[PDB]
């Protein structure tokens, strides 16, 4: 980033460690007014988003008791889970747009080769999907 | 601002050429208001009333 | 006659199977 | 924000950077500078306050002057990494000045006055005088590619009657031939500074 | 409710099927200029304009496409509309916040 | 077609006075140069 | 100041001014302003009942002898509340 | 003179009309000079005012002597690009006398 | 607590210190400009907003000193015309003769500038520098000489975009915007200053030449690239989008656009 | 330039926010007659 | 004060003697001492100095003060500062450390032109030696006041001699001077305020805090001050540096200090004061005007900071209007653009002038292109360029247009 900044070390340390008030860094964090926390999309993932949502959250709790697309849409109306983890393999998919998760694995397609593609591209979704 | 300028001159200076070319593109403004006016035209006087 | 090729120039599905 | 103390010391040691001459009385690659000039550069980036190093831009870039006798590219890429300003910035400051240069120079840079009142005093003859010696014409280089004419602005030099100098040094009371003695006694090795009167 | 309808030669399709967009125009951001922007109006929506098969021209089917009213107050335009039973979409005039500016706290530091 | 000699910066108007395209000033020498419309290249 | 623009008499204007005042007061149940565009043209403002009324004085002698409509002319408007504004040249 | 075309896409020719007979859709050459890619214009809007003749920057198109081309079918009047440039190519020796004779008084 | 300062006439309660172009624009009366930008930051070079003071007898740039103590100025004043046509003579001295081919020709802010204000006579009657490209990119058509040293776009770089690659160099006449060092220019709001170059000395490569700035129709919109959601002006010459454009709005985009989405 | 000496409309009574008699203009001289060919 | 750089001949100037006693911890009478010693500006500026300085005095605000000395000595026919500065550093040290102490400054940088480079030097090697005799820094030559004397070199820009550039050169950005209304007085360097001076101006003072300033006041007419440096140059017998009264008439000067005109012919030629002043026409030049400021201010010039050009007709004066005003066209940054473009625009005419081959109603837009740049450019080079070219159309007529139909012969 072009301006200069802080920089830390790894997700469970430098995070649960200020959320414990380990790092010096949680301090400089308490004595800020109207403190901003940017947890970013792209980190809910990597392989267990739940725990670092937990740990951000934990420092917006310390800070209070301290004082002084396609996405948030659906949210808007509760289309969670959201994620694909639900299979359970289901038959006859539906895509809306599969040039996106279409690059992930077609595995319910052995079962069900069969995927209406409501795309507005050739883009891989279209050329793995039948309709 | 009003007369296009003279093809001798827009082609050898700036403004000319720009004057040239705003005359022709968006062409000049007029003042707001409203008028008649009317001349003898052969037939009868002839009345333009524009705003 | 028409002038200026083409527009969209949409894609079309491939010929291999799957 | 914070600040520059006084160091009467450390004045002595850029006293040298002042006279590393002493007083008389390119393709991105490659660049490095000698320990001293880091020492004399350090001795002068004290001369000011803490919170901006930028301003020692100026001086650093004669002193590379001073060194290559030439700016490459490279060269200015180094002191840009050294006081971490931008390239950009530095590049700037190498073109927005006359004394800095990008082409080569010769080992006598000469530079004249060119300004009306030695006009009024004849620059004229001068500037004719040493191009009929070495027959070059304005500012190409000697092929030995040892002298570089350039014809320059108001010296500052006013008072005085036609004169040259050549990397810092004023000649005065010029007289044609005696512009063309001096560039026998440049071939001679040695160089006053010297008012004909 | 001074419906005139009626009295417009104006096919149903187009006093129903289609909105107007009320709104105070957007500067050209490639211009500095402002005048432009002020005063209200009242575009309609696009709709469907295909190609001629001969010469590749435009064509068009809607009636009123090209249609546009300058207004000096959004409440007169809306009331405009209403008076013509339009169906409108009326946006905020969105004026710049003003902002500060100094030449000199470029030489805070 | 082929290009005119320069050095530096000159004249084009496409060879028509006051029919010619308006006047502009090519700026290269040894290099390929402009143009407008006229083609007037100054690679020389 | 001279060769391009058009001098603008005065003497004319002030005429004009005069007059729109002399029937500014002649009969003032209805006439809202008696505006003179500078270019020299007169031109009083009517309530809409008032129409006939004040045409009917308008040919009728005092020097309004203004006989013959150039024109019956119809400028419209979308704003306003009431859009159309009907226009009489004399 | 050069054989080159004098048409730049300034496209002012289609903003002065006022049949607006004019239509134009310009795309750059390969080489990157400003060019038309399918001027054309039809004679069955035109009114042959003459304003594109004066608009011209580069006095590319050009209101020529020529008064007759009447013609069996409605689709030849509709002129492409090709057939304006064949136009220039049989009267351009007229032409050019025309406006020789003629642009002083412009 | 806040200063009263007449507009050439009426009173007007200016907020204290701000700039007298910040003033008049309060009143909403528009002083000709082109270095100024808000948004970006303040700069003395193109002294095209010269006004006059009430009393004091030298004009001031507008845009530098803040109103203050009951000011009163009048824009329209005569000697400021004169002002006014005094600099857009030195400005249009240089700027070829380029308006049908630079793809900045139907909106170009110098064009209005110089019809509003500026003298139509030529009397200029030498010879224009010009100066030779220099490449920048994938995107941006570079093509300087209609360059007007409005530094703009460095401040644009220096204060948003953060790279300081671009700036000025050389002094006088041959002084240039242009990047010293053929190295390209790479960054993610390299795009919007093709909206916020003055002239048409930097217009977008992929959309040149295609259309011309009074012909396309211009609808409101918001960008779907990202969801982020800033408001657009995406622009259409008739059955097809030509170029897309920012729309400004306080709480996203403001006037900025990505690039990705351009 | 003339187009911005263009004014806005001088204004009278504005009604909305002795004495003697008066002509909108003095009256025509009646037009001599045609001089050279009184009648044709 | 010409003999002995060294400290060894400021004691032929009486070293700095009582200047400890000067140093009473606060400036305010020797400021008054100043104030009413009539000291004017020698940057060619002429703004009452004593109140130019008086500006800085409000509490700190506790960002450092500083002083920065325009040292330059360019302009064409100015080489005042040369021989001072290679024959008395000392005094101009003094002066830096009583108006540092004026300020309470911190700090005295002082930025030279990079061409001055031995006597920057030579300056370097005196400047230590005040450095030896504890004469600065802490405590510094007594009164116990510590002040930071310091000497940055140029590079070949003549716009580094207005001030706001000098500063703007300084913190390593281009020599771009800033726009109103902020100061160095108000942000200066870096952002803490300073002040700048002519080195006459900053040399002199503490000898208005020995010698009395209304001695000073008594010299020249009351409104124009004291004394000042007189280059003389152009074709005259003797030329050199001569401070003299401000209220002496030119003729007296030159046939005395200078050696005299020449000849009978000059006196009726024009001869400028300084530079960017006007020439002017008269057989009564100095016969008429005093080279006191104001008395050129009569004669519509002025004091161009006292250089003198004297021009005999054996030389055409438009070749050398002419080369002046490429002087300037080399020179001006051009960040804003009257300056830019018409600096170089009034070059391309005077070209034609010199060739003889311009129309002669040329000249009359000429002047009035003049107008346009005479007050608009940031700084005051434009100006500088834009007035004698002014003068010239307002005397020398006949002979440009008489160059002109003799040229349209062929
Ligand atoms: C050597 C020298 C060169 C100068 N050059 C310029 C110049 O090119 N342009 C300018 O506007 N002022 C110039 N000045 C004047 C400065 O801008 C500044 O106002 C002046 O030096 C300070 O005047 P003072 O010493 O009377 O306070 C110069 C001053 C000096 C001493
Ligand atoms: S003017 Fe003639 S040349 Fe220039 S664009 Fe319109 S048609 Fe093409
Ligand atoms: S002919 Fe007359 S009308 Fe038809 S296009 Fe050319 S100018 Fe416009
Ligand atoms: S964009 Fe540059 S070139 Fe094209 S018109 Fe406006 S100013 Fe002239
Ligand atoms: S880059 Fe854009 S802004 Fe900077 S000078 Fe050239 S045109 Fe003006
Ligand atoms: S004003 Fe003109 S001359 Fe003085 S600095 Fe700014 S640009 Fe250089
Ligand atoms: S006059 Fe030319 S250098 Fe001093
Ligand atoms: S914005 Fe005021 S000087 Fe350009």
């Amino acid at each position: 980033l072009t301006y200069r900044y802080d920089h830390l070390g790894d997700s469970p340390k430098i995070l649960q460690d200020i959320a414990s008030g380990n790092h010096p860094f949680s301090q400089i964090l308490k004595e800020a007014k109207k403190p901003m926390v940017v947890l970013g999309s792209s980190a809910l993932q990597r392989s267990d988003g739940t725990a670092i949502l937990a740990a951000v959250s934990n420092i917006a709790q310390n800070i209070r008791l301290s004082s002084g697309a396609s996405q948030v849409a659906a949210l808007d109306l509760g289309y969670k889970p959201g994620v694909e983890a639900i299979r359970k393999n289901p038959p006859k998919v539906l895509f809306l747009l599969g040039a996106d998760g279409g690059c992930i694995t077609r595995q319910d397609l052995p079962k069900d080769c069969f995927i209406i593609y409501q795309g507005h591209h050739g883009d891989v979704g279209a050329p793995m999907a039948d309709v | 601002k009003v007369s296009p300028p003279k093809r001798a001159e827009m082609k050898t200076s700036m403004e000319s050429l720009i004057h040239h070319f705003k005359l022709y593109t968006e062409g000049y403004q007029v003042p707001p208001g409203a008028t008649y006016t009317a001349i003898e035209a052969p037939k009868g006087e002839f009345g333009v009333y524009l705003v | 006659y028409s002038t200026t090729r083409k527009k969209i120039q949409e894609w079309v599905p491939p010929s291999t199977p799957y | 924000x914070x600040x520059x103390x006084x160091x009467x010391x450390x004045x002595x040691x850029x006293x040298x950077x002042x006279x590393x001459x002493x007083x008389x009385x390119n393709p991105d690659t490659p660049f490095d500078f000698t320990p001293e000039n880091y020492k004399r550069i350090e001795a002068i980036v004290k001369n000011y306050p803490e919170g901006h190093k930028a301003a020692a831009v100026l001086p650093v870039l004669d002193l590379a002057q001073r060194q290559n006798g030439w700016l490459p590219i490279s060269a200015m890429n180094k002191v840009a990494e050294i006081l971490q300003v931008p390239p950009m910035r530095v590049y700037e400051v190498a073109t927005f000045y006359t004394m800095y240069n990008r082409k080569p120079v010769g080992k006598y840079h000469i530079q004249v006055c060119t300004t009306t009142p030695c006009m009024l005093r004849n620059s004229d003859s001068i500037l004719e005088a040493i191009q009929k010696k070495l027959g070059i014409k304005v500012g190409e280089t000697t092929p030995d590619k040892l002298f570089t004419l350039i014809e320059v602005e108001c010296l500052g030099a006013c008072v005085n009657a036609p004169m040259v100098q050549i990397n810092d040094n004023y000649y005065e009371d010029l007289t044609p031939k005696d512009i063309e003695e001096i560039i026998d006694e440049l071939k001679a090795g040695k160089i006053p500074k010297p008012g004909p009167r | 409710k001074l419906d005139i309808t009626t009295l417009t030669g104006v096919p149903e399709e187009h006093i129903k099927t289609r909105k107007v967009r009320i709104f105070v125009p957007a500067r050209n951001n490639m211009q500095s200029g402002v005048n432009n922007t002020k005063k209200w109006k009242m575009e309609f929506d696009t709709r469907e304009r295909w190609e001629n098969p001969l010469m590749g021209w435009s064509s068009t089917a809607d009636p009123l496409s090209n249609l546009v009213l300058t207004f000096s107050t959004k409440e007169d335009a809306v009331a405009f509309a209403e008076k013509n039973g339009w169906s409108f979409d009326v946006e905020e005039r969105k004026v710049p916040k003003p902002k500060s500016k100094s030449y000199g706290a470029n030489f805070s530091w | 077609p082929v290009s005119e000699v320069g050095s530096r910066v000159i004249s084009c108007d496409g060879g028509g006075g006051a029919l010619g395209h308006p006047r502009v000033y090519i700026n290269l020498d040894k290099e390929t140069k402009t143009g407008t419309c006229g083609y007037c290249g100054l690679q020389f | 100041t001279r060769p391009t623009i058009r001098p603008r008499n005065d003497v004319v204007h002030k005429q004009l001014s005069a007059f729109g005042q002399y029937v500014a007061e002649i009969l003032p149940k209805y006439v809202q302003q008696v505006q003179v565009s500078c270019f020299n043209e007169l031109e009083i403002f009517i309530h809409p009942d008032g129409v006939i009324p004040v045409l009917t004085f308008l040919r009728d002698h005092t020097n309004a002898q203004f006989k013959s409509l150039a024109d019956l002319t119809a400028v419209d408007v979308p704003t306003r509340q009431n859009r159309f504004e009907i226009v009489y040249n004399l | 003179p050069s054989g080159e075309e004098r048409c730049i896409a300034c496209k002012l020719c289609e903003a002065v009309c006022p049949a607006q007979a004019i239509t134009i859709e310009a795309e750059p050459r390969a080489d990157g000079s400003r060019r038309t890619t399918r001027y054309d214009i039809d004679m069955t809007k035109c009114i042959y005012c003459g304003f594109c003749q004066e608009a011209c920057p580069v006095d590319a198109i050009v209101e020529g002597p020529n008064f007759e081309f009447s013609t069996e079918t409605h689709e030849e009047l509709l002129y492409n690009k090709e057939k304006l440039l064949n136009n220039g190519d049989k009267w351009e020796a007229e032409i050019a006398a025309n406006i020789q004779a003629d642009y002083l008084y412009r | 607590n806040l200063i009263e300062v007449f507009v050439d006439g009426q009173s007007v309660m200016v907020e204290p210190g701000t700039t007298v172009l910040q003033a008049c624009e309060k009143v909403g009366m528009q002083i000709p400009r082109f270095c100024y930008h808000e948004r970006l930051s303040v700069a003395g070079n193109c002294r095209m907003c010269l006004v006059e003071i009430e009393k004091a007898p030298k004009v001031v740039a507008a845009c530098a000193m803040p109103v203050m103590k009951g000011w009163n100025i009048l824009t329209n004043s005569e000697k400021s015309k004169k002002a006014r046509e005094g600099v857009m003579e030195f400005l249009l001295a240089n700027h070829p003769l380029d308006c049908p081919i630079c793809d900045q020709g139907g909106e170009c802010d110098l064009q209005d500038q110089s019809m509003m204000f500026g003298s139509d006579r030529s009397r200029f009657l030498e010879g224009k520098r010009a100066v030779e490209d220099k490449n920048i990119g994938p995107l941006v058509k570079t093509i300087m000489t209609r360059c007007i040293q409005c530094t703009r776009c460095i401040r644009f770089a220096s204060e948003i975009a953060g790279v300081d690659d671009l700036g000025t160099t050389g002094r006088g006449n041959d002084m240039q915007v242009g990047t010293y060092i053929e190295k390209m220019f790479m960054s993610e709001l390299s795009g919007n200053i093709i909206d916020i170059c003055p002239v048409g000395a930097l217009t977008s490569k992929p959309y040149a030449f295609t259309a011309r700035p009074w012909e396309t129709r211009k609808t409101e919109s918001i960008d779907v690239m990202d969801a982020v959601g800033s408001n657009i002006v995406v622009s259409t010459r008739t059955g097809e989008v030509m170029r897309i454009l920012p729309r400004m709005h306080e709480d996203i985009n403001e006037e900025w656009i990505s690039d990705k989405t351009r | 330039d003339g187009r911005r000496e263009a004014m806005p409309p001088s204004i009278v009574m504005s009604s909305q926010k002795e004495k003697k008699a008066v002509t909108p203009a003095p009256p025509i001289k009646r037009w001599e007659l045609s001089k050279d060919q009184p009648y044709l | 004060g010409r003999h002995d750089w060294r400290l060894k001949g400021a004691q032929s100037r009486g070293d700095w003697y009582k200047t400890k006693e000067i140093l009473l911890k606060g400036p305010d009478w020797i400021l008054g001492e100043v104030k009413t010693s009539g000291l004017r500006g020698r940057g060619g500026a002429g703004f009452p100095t004593g109140l130019k300085w008086s500006f800085m005095n409000k509490p700190s605000d506790g960002r450092p003060k500083y002083l920065v000395v325009n040292a330059d000595e360019g302009e064409p026919g100015t080489c005042k500062d040369r021989e001072i500065i290679r024959h008395d550093p000392h005094k101009l040290v003094e002066g830096c450390l009583v108006g540092g102490r004026a300020m309470g400054a911190r700090a005295a940088y002082i930025y030279i032109r990079g061409e001055f480079y031995n006597e920057a030097s030579n300056l370097q090697v005196a400047i230590r030696e005040a450095y030896e005799a504890g004469l600065i820094g802490k405590n510094a030559c007594g009164s116990g006041y510590d002040f930071d004397v310091f000497v940055v070199r140029g590079a070949g820009a003549y716009i580094c001699g207005e001030e706001t550039a000098l500063i703007e050169s300084i913190e390593g950005k281009q020599g771009k001077p800033r726009l109103k209304p902020p100061f160095p007085a108000d942000v200066g360097v870096f952002g803490c305020p300073t002040t700048v001076a002519n080195v006459e101006t900053v040399a002199v003072s503490p000898t208005i805090c020995r010698r009395g300033g209304a001695w000073f006041a008594s010299f020249g007419r009351e409104r124009n001050s004291g004394t000042k440096l007189f280059n003389i140059s152009g074709h005259v017998n003797h030329p050199c540096t001569v401070e003299e009264e401000m209220s002496v008439p030119l003729k007296e000067l030159i046939e005395k200090h200078a050696g005299g005109v020449i000849g009978g012919w000059d006196n009726l030629l024009a001869v400028i004061p300084g530079g960017s002043s006007t020439p002017l026409i008269p057989k009564s030049v100095c016969e008429t005007v005093l080279m006191d400021f104001d008395a050129l201010v009569q004669a519509q010039t002025g004091l161009g900071t006292a250089a003198v050009i004297v021009m005999d007709r054996s030389t055409d004066i438009v070749k050398a209007i002419a080369r002046l005003i490429e002087f300037y066209k080399h020179e001006s940054c051009g960040q804003c653009t009257p300056c830019r473009e018409g600096v170089d625009w009034m070059n391309k005419v005077m070209a034609r002038f010199v060739k003889g081959d311009a129309r002669p109603a040329e000249i009359d837009s000429l002047w009035e292109i003049s107008k346009q740049i005479e007050g608009h450019t940031i700084c005051a080079l434009g100006d500088g360029a834009a007035w004698p070219v002014q003068g010239l159309i307002r005397h020398f007529r006949p002979e440009l247009e008489e160059r002109m139909q003799q040229f349209a012969l062929q």
